């Protein structure tokens, strides 16, 4: 009765809506059907504009109204695609005020709410029932059940003498869909005073699965429902739409998602004759100076190219940077900005870290009594950057666990009968202080650095930042900080964080330059010169604490390749080699000479 | 309920105070000085403004914060050079 | 109608000769038509245009248009077609 | 509170009211008052975060009324936690 | 000469007869760059001329210097020139160096009249009219709304007798009456869009788009000159009634266009923001509650609690707000606003809707247009700034079209941001007690604000001045006093002084409130500039807004206080 | 070279519109040109325009009709096939015969768009109903086109009653696929 009228109203909305001369949803449905995408995304503002009564009905009882909308969508799709198809999915978009995750309570039960959080865990896809074929044990009566996934269904209790629960499901004739479980935490800035972050259980169906990876901020539209695991119900969220600022599909696939209008914006930006200066100025605009470190951070974000030889040998393509300096250098702020801007990044404190924290941890399931592997910062930050603040504070034991991750880009685990080799292709940006808290020029460099050469060799560029008291620089920095405290170019001299992140993703997924023969010759000459200089610089008393090995040649090659990739240039020429050599001389040889 | 802001302030005074503090702190074994302490001067000015439930930092509050920081720095010095440091910094305090 | 550092000398000479040939073709019995004209069929006789780059009082064959930047004209598409082609005006 | 604040010498009274039982140390009372009131945190364009709290250190002689000052600060502050030197672990502070 | 109300059709026919030839264009329109009323009037004229296939050029203009430059740059093929939104107060003949002899074409002794190649039409709402343009000159034609015949007969006689000439006493009396007429200030008497709509009705080209543009032009004056809006409101009501289809029983269609007289409110962008924001960022609400301190916020929270609207519900956006409260809002306001003194928020406005789109009121449309005009996106920097404003004029022009709705949404967002910034600046001004009070006038000078750049545009400065005038001045039972608002830009080291006329309490019909208040600051500023030597600029069309050098403001204010002509 | 790449082997939509506007149409003149200056056209006939009387049916070219309509000097008489009843009949014919195409005019889509944009008050029926009917007809024809695209071969192909705009849209894909199939077959021999 009323359900038929609701379905008719939804069908009329789909078939009649138009804002100028295009039937938006009709054409969208046809296009989605063309590519075997059985769904439909509806903007709630359009629904409100068309008829407020329909929106009122949808908001009052979402769990009972949405299935009718899906049925209407399926009927319209059949009309539009077949000339006389599973049930279609409804995905909603809204601009309503976001409710803090902690403000969700009894008052919001069985209502459509919008909230944002951080995904911390995802489950393995399960199988749900949509069309069930059943048969009775005694009289063998064939029957069917149609199930919707919205919960306010069971096998009949009485056959259609037969005992209680006489029906048995025939599996080979049934149809199933995909289901996934997600854990959503609240944003750190939104947490109340002195409270632990709160977790929320969420579920997605069909086309909303495999859309988010752990550690990425997302915005969720869903129904705040409850399920009985005696006078209490466990809250959960039924996802209706996922909106994220990171293209997860283009990250875990070689496939790349970028609109034609995007692709052509990133080409025009790359065509800029001085993109390098723009990006250098676009990193930490609130920090004065440190231009070389900003260039190093740009190179680290862009990264190099990785080569897999026919014999199976693999060459690293990630750039690591270490910052050893005096207090007040703004290293931690740079690390925070890098974590904010990179598409994937994890900010960790050395002090508050462990061997099992930063690689992977053997964890026993409470129920199955079986051991599984959870992941740590270097698995959660796979394909991104790991900002290891307070590098010096880290225990030896903890520290030593990082070597293979940095160099071989893998994690080897042999624990509780688990023998596996995980993948961790990450870049490490670390900050640390000298032994005495300042770089005392009176003492030798060896006494100022407690780091063993093995860990230091893995860092492509090492920056020894010393605070020099110069009146002019001090006045300039004071003026800059005062202007910051008391106080938007966007005239081609700087691009916002979002655009920079998108450009970084595009460049990483699009270009992987290569060195020209002239670049190789120049690089070999420079490597020979640098090694000869290091040999000459040696003193009988001590051996060089800062090392120069083949890893430094590989690091310089990576820097050159990243510089070439910056401009989407398929080949790296001597122009980029000169800049890479200058950066290496300014950071690593500068640290070593002292 | 109070969040004071800085809109009118003597930039040159604070810049010169910071530069002088750095120059005097170049000495070995002295109390460390960095941009953190300029930010601390600004923070103490904000706190002094907050003590009056005022919505804007006044010049008097900034002067008081400068005096506090400079007095602490001077007192942290040695006996031999304390007189010279106090004479040099008498302008701000 | 009829930088260069990327071109070689042969290509530059070829371009010059081809431009001369195009002009010679335009100078023939097809003078009434403008071979190097717009290939979009004419649709509207009168259109609104907006000045994009400041320029003096340029005296065109059809008339005199004092192209003050940020000023709209309601004129025929044919008269100001060339100016739109060179980028002085915009159809909006 | 508004009436009290409108007074010219409010700051002097506030400083004098810090630990009235401690005779002098008008430099340890001023610092304590400043720390108690604190600064204003700032977030420039959503990219730069600046601390808005004041930290104080008392390095002095054995019997110069420092622990009493700390106790008074604990009493006055809305949320306060007291810890001793060796009584505090690296993860008893922070999180565990 | 001037054209009466009934001569608009004759003037339009003259324009058609002279400036109409498909061979080349002969019509140029000069428009005030920072006036919404002029924008709407020029849009109406542009559509009308497009209908008749009249070649034309539209040139935005800022200030009198640019007018002189552009007029000097005009070609000889321009038979008619349109001055929309300015020119009424100044002597165009003397200012533009127009000599009638060099402009004549043919002279007939029998006819006694001379034909001129170029004609100038003035569409100015400001008063007083310059008698040289009205009664003396023949090249200058003014679109009068009847003021000349209604009240300028005696001045007409005096001027004619002066031209026609013991006689010293008669000359003294006539020049004295002329000086007395010229000694008054300047105000706005009518909306130019109303006159354009009257012309269209005379020639029978009135439709719903023209009516919408007329409504926008008329309501643009509501903020400042409420008496003009009150005088013109009944005609707008009658026209909306006439142009609306009788039957509304048909269900909505994608192409349906609605234009209703629905209850509007003196709230800031009610339909495109939250109710809490609407009450918070309103000039009237802040004036009647003092929302710039904690007491005002507490009072607003108490009001919302007594109305029965939860704080979470109030802060919800308009579209997604609970429908029961939205439907009951009229009753809720009817019963609760009187307690807190906000009885004036109740009002009737014009709301326009398109099929399956949102509904927007006239005030919100005008706010979006003004926001686009303001923040849309030595002598060299000034020229660049004025060029940027001229460019913003075209964004505002584009926003008037139904196809360009994204521009309207962007303008709405910019309006929200601008109102927030102005509220912050006003809070800073009032907390610091920067508004010095002198017996003759009030004074307020901005020197070290956080958003000083925004106030280089005269429109933003006027917005802030209106915010300050309504707040703590319209109330408090304080004698009306003109206000002086000045701002500073470091990139050029100069001031932007703006005189503002006082306003009576809003919605208080009275005999003294019926009488208007004139803006006398133009005369005093001109006299001081002529007597003093400070290199002041009076190039702006709004004569009350001037630019002053950094050093000279103190002597200028001393002389202003000592003049006593405010 | 002389001709861009996107104009090669196919017509742009603007060219299709230009071709369409050469066809005749019926109008109601709102002025009396006939006598009881003179149009002298070289591409079309000028007799009809000169012998034009008020509120009397006459036939002129579509672009001339639109030019007159802009001046509000003529009301365009919509085509008979552009009525709700006729569109419904065509939809029924399409539904009943899944193998053929309805005998719509070869310029129905372009003419419908032009008339909807330029002449909105001339139609006797509501515009939204006509838009919906045209949309439904377009989707049905698209389904039929997709079904019929499965028979591409090296030999000929027949698409009867298909309109000009649809043929223009499908020309690249169909032509290239059939050309490649023919090339493969020729190489096979
Ligand atoms: N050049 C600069 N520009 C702006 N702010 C600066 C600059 N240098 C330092 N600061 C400020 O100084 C403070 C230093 O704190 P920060 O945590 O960034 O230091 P750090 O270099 O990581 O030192 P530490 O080794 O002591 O942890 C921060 O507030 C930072 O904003
Ligand atoms: N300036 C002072 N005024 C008043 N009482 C003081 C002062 N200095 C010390 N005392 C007294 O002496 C004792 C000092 O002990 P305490 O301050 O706890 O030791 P410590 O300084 O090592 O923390 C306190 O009980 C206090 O009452
Ligand atoms: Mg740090
Ligand atoms: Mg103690
Ligand atoms: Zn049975």
């Amino acid at each position: 009765d009323d359900n038929t009228e609701i379905i008719k109203s939804f069908k009329n909305f789909i078939l009649e809506f138009r804002l100028d001369s295009q039937f938006i949803y009709r054409d969208q449905l046809r296009n989605n059907i063309l590519v075997k995408n059985y769904s439909l995304t509806v903007n709630m503002e359009h629904l409100i504009g068309y008829n407020e009564d329909i929106y009122k009905k949808l908001s009052d009882e979402p769990s009972d109204i949405i299935p009718l909308f899906e049925t209407a969508i399926t009927q319209v799709a059949k009309r539009i695609s077949i000339l006389s198809l599973p049930t279609f999915q409804l995905i909603l978009n809204s601009n309503a005020n976001q409710i803090p995750l902690r403000d969700l309570d009894s008052e919001h039960v069985s209502k459509i709410v919008r909230l944002s959080g951080i995904i911390i865990s995802t489950s393995v896809l399960s199988s749900r029932a949509t069309y069930l074929s059943i048969m009775c044990r005694n009289c063998r009566h064939t029957t069917s059940i149609t199930i919707n996934n919205f919960n306010s269904v069971s096998l009949p209790r009485s056959c259609l003498n037969c005992g209680p629960d006489p029906y048995i499901i025939i599996h080979e004739s049934s149809k199933f869909i995909d289901q996934q479980f997600l854990k959503l935490q609240e944003i750190p800035e939104l947490v109340p005073v002195g409270e632990m972050p709160r977790n929320l259980t969420m579920t997605c169906d069909r086309y909303l699965t495999n859309k988010v990876i752990p550690g990425t901020r997302v915005t969720i539209v869903g129904i705040y429902s409850i399920y009985n695991s005696v006078a209490i119900r466990t809250p959960y969220i039924k996802i209706l739409g996922i909106q994220s600022d990171v293209e997860t599909s283009s990250i875990w696939n070689s496939v790349t998602m970028f609109t034609e209008e995007e692709e052509e914006e990133f080409l025009q930006l790359s065509r800029n004759p001085k993109l390098y200066e723009i990006l250098t100025n676009s990193i930490a605009p609130s920090i004065f100076g440190n231009e070389d470190i900003k260039k190093a951070i740009v190179c680290l974000l862009m990264g190099g190219s990785k080569k897999i030889l026919p014999d199976g040998m693999r060459l690293r393509g990630d750039i690591n940077v270490l910052l050893l300096g005096d207090p007040g250098t703004a290293k931690s702020q740079l690390l925070k900005f890098v974590e904010k801007v990179s598409p994937i990044a994890v900010y960790t404190s050395g002090k508050g870290s462990s061997a099992a924290g930063l690689t992977a941890s053997v964890q026993r399931d409470p129920m199955t009594r079986e051991f599984y592997l959870e992941g740590g910062a270097m698995v959660l930050a796979d394909g991104g950057v790991v900002c290891i603040d307070e590098f010096d504070k880290m225990r030896d034991e903890d520290r030593v666990a990082i070597h293979e991750a940095m160099e071989q880009q893998t994690i080897s685990i042999a624990k509780a009968g688990i023998t596996t080799v995980l993948n961790s292709r990450t870049s490490v940006l670390a900050a640390a202080n000298p032994i005495y808290g300042r770089y005392d020029d009176l003492k030798s460099p060896g006494d100022n650095i407690d780091f063993q050469t093995t860990i230091l060799s893995r860092f492509d560029m090492i920056f020894i930042v010393k605070d020099d008291h110069n009146e002019e620089r001090d006045i300039s920095i004071a003026n800059h900080v005062i202007n910051i405290h008391t106080g938007q170019e966007e005239n081609g001299s700087e691009i916002s964080i979002e655009k920079m992140k998108r450009y970084i993703t595009y460049c990483r997924l699009k270009c992987a330059p290569r060195l020209s023969p002239q670049a190789a010759e120049k690089l070999s000459s420079n490597f020979v010169t640098i090694r000869k200089q290091l040999l000459i610089n040696e003193e009988s008393t001590e051996r060089s604490s800062i090392p120069i090995t083949i890893r430094q040649l590989e690091a310089i090659i990576r820097i050159t390749e990243s510089l070439a990739k910056l401009e989407l240039s398929p080949i790296a020429q001597e122009r980029h080699v000169d800049e890479a050599i200058r950066l290496f001389q300014a950071s690593t040889m500068d640290a070593a000479s002292q | 309920k109070i969040y004071p802001k800085l809109h009118q302030m003597d930039m040159d005074k604070v810049s010169r105070v910071y530069a002088d503090l750095r120059r005097e702190s170049i000495s070995t074994g002295s109390f460390p000085i960095t941009v953190r302490h300029l930010e601390s001067i600004l923070r103490i000015a904000e706190s002094f403004a907050k003590m009056r439930l005022s919505e804007f930092v006044s010049s008097y509050d900034l002067d008081r914060a400068i005096k506090v920081v400079v007095d602490s720095f001077v007192d942290a010095q040695k006996v031999s050079v304390r007189r010279q440091l106090r004479r040099s910094f008498a302008i701000y305090t | 109608n009829g930088d260069t550092n990327n071109l070689s000398h042969q290509e530059q000479e070829y371009l010059k000769e081809y431009c001369d040939l195009i002009t010679d073709l335009k100078s023939g019995d097809l003078v009434d038509i403008d071979l190097s004209g717009s290939l979009v069929p004419p649709s509207d006789v009168f259109i609104d245009v907006r000045v994009l780059k400041d320029a003096g009082e340029i005296q065109t064959e059809y008339g005199v248009f004092n192209l003050i930047k940020d000023s709209q004209f309601f004129v025929r598409q044919s008269d100001v077609e060339r100016l739109i082609q060179q980028g002085y005006l915009q159809k909006i | 509170f508004r009436k009290i604040s409108r007074d010219r010498g409010i700051i002097d009274k506030i400083i004098s009211s810090m630990a009235p039982s401690i005779y002098g140390h008008r430099d340890i009372k001023t610092a304590v008052a400043c720390s108690l009131f604190g600064g204003v945190p700032k977030n420039v364009n959503g990219k730069h975060s600046i601390r808005g709290d004041i930290n104080v250190l008392l390095l002095g002689d054995p019997g110069t009324a420092k622990s009493q000052i700390l106790k008074y600060v604990e009493k006055t502050a809305h949320r306060a936690v007291f810890a001793t030197g060796q009584g505090a672990s690296a993860v008893g502070l922070t999180a565990s | 000469m001037y054209y009466g109300i009934s001569q608009f059709s004759e003037a339009y026919n003259k324009i058609l007869r002279n400036s109409s030839s498909h061979s080349s264009c002969q019509l140029v329109i000069f428009v005030s760059c920072l006036n919404i009323d002029a924008l709407c009037a020029t849009k109406m004229l542009s559509l009308l001329f497009k209908k008749q296939l009249v070649q034309s050029q539209i040139v935005p203009i800022f200030g009198y210097s640019e007018l002189r430059r552009h007029y000097s740059q005009l070609d000889d093929n321009i038979n008619s020139l349109l001055l929309v939104g300015f020119g009424g107060v100044i002597d165009l003949e003397a200012f533009l160096e127009i000599d009638p002899q060099e402009y004549v074409i043919d002279t007939d002794e029998k006819s006694g009249e001379q034909s001129f190649r170029r004609d100038i039409y003035v569409l100015d709402a400001h008063r007083p009219w310059n008698l040289d343009n009205i009664f003396g000159s023949q090249i200058i034609q003014c679109f009068d709304d009847g003021t000349v015949d209604d009240t300028l007969g005696e001045q007409k006689e005096a001027y004619y007798k002066l031209l026609e000439l013991q006689r010293k006493k008669q000359i003294h009396e006539y020049e004295g009456v002329l000086e007395e007429y010229y000694s008054q200030g300047t105000t706005v008497v009518n909306s130019i869009s109303a006159q354009i709509y009257s012309l269209l009705s005379a020639i029978g080209e009135t439709n719903l788009s023209n009516l919408w543009l007329n409504i926008l032009g008329t309501t643009s004056l509501d903020i400042a000159y409420a008496q003009v809006y009150n005088r013109l409101y009944p005609l707008l009501q009658d026209e909306v009634k006439r142009l609306t289809p009788s039957s509304r029983n048909s269900v909505k269609t994608p192409d349906t266009l609605t234009l209703n007289i629905q209850p509007d409110y003196y709230l800031f962008l009610l339909r495109h923001s939250s109710l809490y924001d609407s009450f918070y960022y309103s000039n009237y609400v802040n004036a009647k509650l003092s929302l710039w301190n904690e007491n005002g916020k507490k009072r607003l929270h108490k009001m919302f609690a007594r109305m029965g609207i939860p704080l979470s519900t109030a802060q919800e956006t308009w579209l997604y707000m609970d429908h029961s409260i939205k439907r009951e809002l009229g009753i809720i306001f009817d019963k609760n606003l009187d307690r807190y003194g906000l009885q004036d928020i109740i009002r009737d406005g014009f709301v326009r809707t398109l099929g399956y789109r949102g509904s927007i009121s006239a005030s919100e449309f005008v706010e979006a247009l003004t926001a686009l005009l303001e923040v849309g996106n030595s002598a060299q920097k000034l020229t660049n700034l004025r060029k940027r404003w001229v460019s913003n004029f075209w964004l505002s022009w584009d926003a008037l079209d139904d196809r360009k709705v994204e521009l309207l949404n962007r303008g709405i967002q910019l309006a929200q941001d601008l109102q927030r910034a102005i509220f912050n600046t006003g809070v800073a001004i009032l907390e610091k007690k920067l508004i010095k009070h002198l017996r003759i006038y009030r004074l307020c000078v901005l020197q070290d604000g956080p958003d000083l750049d925004l106030y280089r545009n005269p429109l933003t400065l006027l917005r802030l001045g209106n915010w300050l005038i309504e707040c703590c001045a319209e109330s408090e039972d304080k004698q009306l006093l003109p206000m002086v608002l000045a701002s500073i830009d470091e990139n050029t080291d100069t001031y932007l002084v703006a005189g503002l006329t006082p306003r009576y309490p809003r919605g208080l019909d009275t005999i003294h409130t019926k009488k208007p208040i004139l803006n006398n600051f133009s005369m005093a500023f001109q006299q001081i500039t002529a007597e003093t030597d400070a290199k002041v600029r009076i190039d702006n069309f709004e004569s009350s807004i001037i630019e002053i050098r950094r050093e000279d403001l103190s002597p200028f204010l001393e002389k202003l206080t000592l003049s006593g002509l405010l | 070279m002389s001709l861009p790449a996107h104009l090669q082997q196919t017509f742009s939509p603007e060219e299709i519109q230009f071709i369409v506007e050469n066809e005749p149409i019926k109008i109601f003149p709102r002025i009396t040109t006939r006598q009881k200056t003179r149009w002298q056209l070289i591409t079309t006939d000028d007799k009809a325009l000169n012998n034009m009387v008020a509120m009397r049916s006459t036939e002129v070219v579509l672009w001339i009709a639109l030019l007159l309509k802009q001046q509000s000097k003529c009301s365009i008489v919509a085509p008979q096939w552009l009525t709700t009843k006729e569109l419904d009949r065509k939809i029924q014919y399409e539904k009943t015969h899944p193998d053929r195409f309805s005998e719509l005019p070869w310029n129905w889509l372009v003419l419908a768009r032009i008339l909807f944009n330029k002449a909105k008050d001339d139609f006797h029926d509501p515009i939204h109903e006509l838009r919906g009917k045209i949309q439904d007809l377009r989707e049905i024809r698209q389904i039929k086109v997709l079904k019929g695209l499965k028979y591409l071969n090296e030999s000929h192909l027949q698409l009867d009653n298909l309109s000009l705009l649809e043929i223009n849209e499908l020309r690249p894909f169909i032509t290239e696929i059939m050309d490649k199939l023919r090339e493969i077959h020729t190489a096979s021999l």
